[PDB]
């Protein structure tokens, strides 16, 4: 079925070079426009770049831009010079097709981990760790400096689940809605600026990282990562 | 009979009598024809033949407005009171209103012409807006081509009448002289080109048995009355470049009988906007209707 | 304007992508094929339940070539479907009144009082060794005449042409052996002529 | 024995006849001249979907009263956003002959058909990214007409060769075949309930079937030709036929026969489309003339004309919401009236 | 031709032991229900442009 596989990561030396390649198969590659994001061994999801359907429109980070470089035989390509300290992290290769009533960022590939040797939309999540236990009810809770109820109605809060070793699930998109796949325990609610995502009747499948995003401009900024371990 | 030194340089001009009594009976009747024709048309009024109709009308629409002025100019015995900024522009407007009609005759022509011998070619099958852009470029050039005539100094205390006039009999090549030249000799031989290839290939199609005949009796009488109307003036000014080349400004005597005789067949170049509604209500079966 | 921009790239693609699509397909010409069943309507060509789509390229043209003899319903209720049509293709077997009916039905449709009929006279040898037997009384009881394979030939043709009353309308009648190969070139040339006079048409000087 | 059976029938029909002109008391006008009249009704061009390059012949608003689907002879059923005129989808049909086209009460299918006889039910929420064909339901020897979705899995279809049919998309096989109409059954209108349906022939009449027993439960005449369009009232209980002898009439259901006739001296060309309005007193009606005219379907008479196409109007839908009503005319421009 | 007469004759009984009401009783009820929602129908009333989305 829907893979996204990639290669390109060892070890490099800082100030070199390095090509990030994104082998794309089983979609109609020509009309989705892939993201990039990285994660850093300990810390949250965090943007890089973006590349449209066509080519129409590219955005980067803003800690990224000029250095990096991105472009798409259903292959993405990411180009990397002048690689810094902080670049060590493992690059997460994201589709996202946009229409009305379309699922961004519904799909995550599985990665590739890649080591060295200010009006932003600044969102926060108020825990960090919540400890429960199967069979109950768990709430995790995300605020945002800006409110992002659009003028459409829209708000754009995107939720992600990544389970212990592997890549990031879409959840909740849009903030109200379900993604395709989802059990139906989990809905989100909120409105403005307060987002929840509550669980009902946890399951023991449920234990992860759930970050909060955000789509309403460029860049796009991840949480902090609220972890739901077991007990 | 007269002379006048004009941008550092000597020009005649004559004031003749037979003017007064022959041009505004003419140019009037050129005016009630023209407008009542040329102003239903433009109200009757998209496709590429549709769009360059539609412009053309339009040319011939300040081209009527200019006569009601022009014939006061007549009737005053060459006495213009309105100033410098209705003389220069009215002058320059009523050029750009010939050239435009000369070459949308000419674009209409060459369409007419790569609609009937290249049916299948691209160029048929242009959009609007290719057509749109195509006419207000064939419009700029227009404009440019008759700027000079902005940037006269007129009118000229000459005696106890004011000239607007800028087809002034004298040896001064002026560029005015060299556009109204080649906006005749050029055009033309395109007319005739396209006209012959197109009965030459609609003959060859042995359809002409047919409304065929009557679509080649048009597109030839588009022709004659073009030739008609601006044979006169242009064969008058060879004649006046003949006269002036060959016996100069000494004596202005003889350029009395040339000079009256170039107006009244200028003339005929508005007569070509009465003529106009011809394309528009003599030819289809939807005009009549 | 948070992702409807995207969405915004996204409608400009495809309508793009239409406006490509468009005129690739302009360039084709359609020509509507008619007749009655077993009527030689895939003998013209030769060379090169539903509908039936019949496509060949002559001299830089695309020829659609419909066969709408399948739909066993009423013509009137998908007759406007082809109101756009180049022009009509009909065939009719001299070797055989039915196809002059139907020929008199779709020739004065209020959909197709501009689209010319191009008309063929099919099995013309067929024809002739069959009037060398027996006579075309039998099939036109008011044929008063010689008894040649030319003068039938032409008195059916008249007939046939003499269906029609709207003037802007007309019918390129030809006849075909069943064998020649050149019947493209008759399309060809029939297809122009209808091409240059709706220029003409469209001109305001038709 | 035939003699005998065409007794019986011209026996049955004639009571029928009785029956139904026993029961017509008083007529629909003369119970709504006491209602104050609807007064003017003008509706202007909010929105004008360009980007089709032929006629249109289909056009089915989303449950959602946003998605707007247009069925042209391009060989393209584009997904319309009718609030911002954007496009979600082109979706390009196997061939160029459509007809007729839907879009499922859920939104995830859309449904095309013409006369390739085949109805094909298209894939909006692939996974894959694309739309892509579902199943290409065939067995029809007749252009297909009308195609309306009772739900995700089960469509019905009105076919050229007088017979209305319930497919089953999971399989791809006619569930249900219902027949006796005539002539071609050119339009169809399921009701709110879902439950039944009538349907529009070329012979002047309107049977309304039965889609579980498949029964013609009751037969509708009056119509001095075919008919082109029809629809239910919003309350399920009426509904109004849209015939090609320029005039359009309400058939009440329980009572059995015509209540009013919609026929205006000015008005010559025949109907293509009929569509009520949410609370049913409007009758936005489409004409061959060029225009649209907006009936009371009470008082029977003229409330507007919405006149802003340039070729005759092959279409024409109500959102659920009753907020926008969209006419789609040869002339390859759906605009969205309200 | 005998069988398919005798299915007309059949269908058309059928179709005569359908009830039937009173006309005036069905044009009442299609009034009540024209009345009773007269309210939410913005097609007859011209909605206002502060929440109509076709603005
Ligand atoms: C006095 C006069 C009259 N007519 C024209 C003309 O070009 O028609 C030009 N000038 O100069």
């Amino acid at each position: 079925d829907v893979q996204l596989v990639e290669s390109g990561g060892g070890l490099v030396q800082p100030g070199g070079s390095r090509k990030l390649s994104c082998s794309a198969s089983g979609f109609a590659f020509s009309s989705f426009g892939m993201h990039w994001v990285r994660q850093a061994p300990e810390k949250g999801l965090e943007w890089v770049a973006y590349i449209s359907s066509g080519s129409g429109t590219i955005y980067y980070a803003d800690t990224v831009k000029g250095r990096f470089t991105i472009s798409r035989k259903n292959t993405l390509f990411l180009q990397m010079t002048s690689l810094r300290s902080e670049d060590t992290a493992m690059y997460y290769c994201v589709r996202s097709i946009y229409y009305y009533g379309s699922s961004p960022f519904d799909f995550w590939g599985q990665g590739t981990t890649l080591t060295v040797s200010g009006s932003d939309i600044v969102m926060t999540q108020a825990t960090s760790s919540v400890p429960v236990t199967p069979g109950e009810s768990v709430s995790i809770s995300c605020r945002s400096s800006k409110s992002l109820l659009h003028s459409n109605g829209n708000t754009y809060l995107y939720w992600f689940l990544q389970r212990p070793g592997q890549s990031p699930q879409l959840l909740i998109y849009r903030m109200s809605n379900l993604a395709s796949g989802v059990p139906d325990r989990f809905s989100g609610s909120g409105s403005g600026t307060a987002f929840t995502l509550t669980i009902s009747r946890l399951e023991a499948e449920d234990v992860g990282v759930y970050y909060c995003m955000q789509h309403l401009e460029y860049p796009l900024t991840f949480g902090a990562g609220t972890k739901l371990e077991l007990k | 009979d007269h002379f006048l030194e004009i941008d550092k340089k000597n020009c005649c001009v004559f004031r003749d009598d037979f003017i007064v009594k022959v041009l505004p009976p003419v140019l009037g009747l050129e005016f009630i024809f023209g407008l009542l024709g040329n102003g239903l048309a433009l109200w009757i009024f998209w496709k590429s033949s549709r769009i360059f109709l539609f412009n053309l009308a339009v040319a011939d629409f300040l081209l009527i407005i200019c006569l009601p002025f022009l014939m006061d100019n007549y009737v005053r015995r060459w006495d213009w009171k309105f100033g410098d900024i209705p003389c220069r522009l009215m002058l320059f407007m009523l050029a750009m209103n010939r050239q435009g009609s000369i070459i949308f005759l000419t674009v209409v022509a060459v369409d007419r012409y790569f609609r009937v011998v290249h049916p299948h070619h691209a160029l048929n099958k242009i959009s609007n807006r290719t057509a749109a852009i195509i006419s207000c470029l064939l419009w700029g050039i227009t404009i440019g081509l008759t700027v000079h005539l902005l940037k006269k100094k007129m009118p000229i205390q000459n005696g106890g009448a004011n000239l607007c006039s800028s087809f002034s009999i004298c040896h001064t090549f002026q560029w005015h002289e060299a556009m109204f030249l080649l906006e005749f000799f050029l055009p033309l031989g395109i007319i005739l080109f396209c006209s012959a290839r197109i009965i030459w290939s609609l003959r060859q199609r042995q359809m002409d048995r047919h409304k065929i005949k009557r679509a080649i009796t048009f597109i030839m009488v588009v022709a004659i009355v073009f030739v008609i109307c601006f044979l006169p003036s242009v064969v008058v000014r060879i004649r006046i470049f003949w006269l002036l080349h060959t016996s100069g400004t000494q004596n202005c005597e003889v350029y009395r009988s040339v000079d009256l005789a170039f107006f009244i067949t200028l003339s005929f170049t508005y007569m070509n906007s009465m003529l106009d509604p011809v394309v528009y209500y003599f030819s289809s079966p939807s005009f009549p209707n | 304007s948070a992702e409807e921009r995207a969405a915004l790239e996204r409608s400009k693609a495809i309508e793009k992508n239409l406006k490509e699509d468009g005129i690739s397909a302009a360039k084709d010409v359609k020509l509507l094929l008619l007749g009655a069943d077993n009527s030689g309507k895939s003998t013209i060509v030769k060379q090169m339940t539903g509908i039936v789509e019949t496509h060949f390229t002559f001299k830089n043209l695309h020829f659609r070539l419909f066969d709408v003899g399948g739909q066993r319903s009423e013509r009137k209720k998908w007759i406007h479907c082809f109101e756009d049509v180049t022009a009509i293709i009909f065939c009719v077997d001299l070797s055989d009144h039915e196809s002059l009916m139907l020929f008199d039905s779709i020739c004065n449709n209020k959909f197709f009082i501009d689209t010319s009929i191009i008309l063929f006279l099919n099995k013309k040898d067929l024809f002739g060794e069959k009037i060398k037997k027996s006579p075309l009384t039998i099939c036109f009881p008011e044929y008063t005449g010689p008894n040649t394979y030319e003068d039938a030939a032409a008195y059916i043709q008249a007939q046939f042409e003499s269906k029609n009353r709207s003037p802007n309308k007309e019918i390129y009648c030809h006849m075909t052996c069943a064998t020649d190969t050149n019947n493209a070139q008759v399309i060809f040339d029939a297809v122009t002529d209808i091409i240059i006079a709706n220029n003409l048409r469209g001109c305001g000087l038709y | 024995e035939l003699d005998q059976l065409r007794q019986e029938a011209e026996q049955l029909k004639n009571q029928i006849r009785d029956a139904r002109k026993a029961c017509a008391d008083a007529t629909l006008s003369q119970i709504t001249n006491n209602i104050d009249p609807v007064g003017r009704i003008q509706m202007r061009t909010r929105r004008t979907l360009r980007g089709h390059l032929a006629k249109i012949y289909a056009m089915h608003w989303g449950t959602d009263s946003r998605l707007l689907v247009s069925a042209s002879q391009d060989g393209k059923l584009i997904i319309w956003d009718s609030y911002t005129t954007n496009k979600v989808h082109a979706i390009p049909l196997r061939s160029s002959w459509v007809m007729t086209c839907a879009y499922a009460p859920s939104g995830n299918y859309v449904a095309c058909g013409g006369l390739d006889n085949i109805c094909s039910i298209y894939n909006l929420k692939t996974r894959e990214g694309n739309v892509r064909v579902s199943r290409e339901l065939a067995g029809h020897t007749g252009y297909l007409s009308c195609c309306r979705f009772l739900d995700d899995n089960q469509i019905v279809t009105s076919s050229g060769d007088t017979t209305c049919a319930l497919w089953d998309i999971e399989t791809g096989q006619q569930t249900t075949t219902f027949t006796g109409h005539t002539g071609d059954v050119m339009s169809l209108s399921l009701a709110p309930d879902t439950r039944l349906f009538v349907s529009g022939a070329c012979d002047a009449s309107a049977k309304l079937w039965d889609v579980r027993e498949g029964m013609c439960r009751q037969t509708f005449t009056g119509h001095e030709s075919d008919i082109n369009a029809i629809c239910f009232f919003p309350n399920g209980n009426a509904f109004a036929t849209g015939s090609d002898d320029a005039t359009c009439r309400l058939f009440d259901l329980r009572a059995d026969q015509e209540l009013m006739t919609y026929s205006h001296d000015n008005i010559i060309c025949g109907i293509t489309s009929v569509s009520f309005s949410k609370s049913g007193r409007l009758l936005l009606a489409g004409y061959d003339d060029f225009n649209c005219n907006v009936w009371d379907a009470l008082k029977a008479d003229r409330a507007g004309v919405l006149a802003g196409h340039d070729n005759r109007v092959s279409c024409l839908g109500v959102t659920d919401d009753g907020m926008a009503v969209a006419t789609g005319s040869w002339d390859s421009f759906l605009k969205i009236w309200n | 031709s005998i069988a398919q007469a005798r299915k007309l004759v059949e269908q058309l009984k059928m179709e005569a032991n359908i009830d039937r009401i009173k006309v005036s009783k069905a044009a009442a009820d299609l009034m009540a229900y024209c009345e009773a929602h007269a309210k939410e129908d913005p097609l007859l009333t011209p909605v206002p442009a502060s929440e109509n989305p076709f603005r």
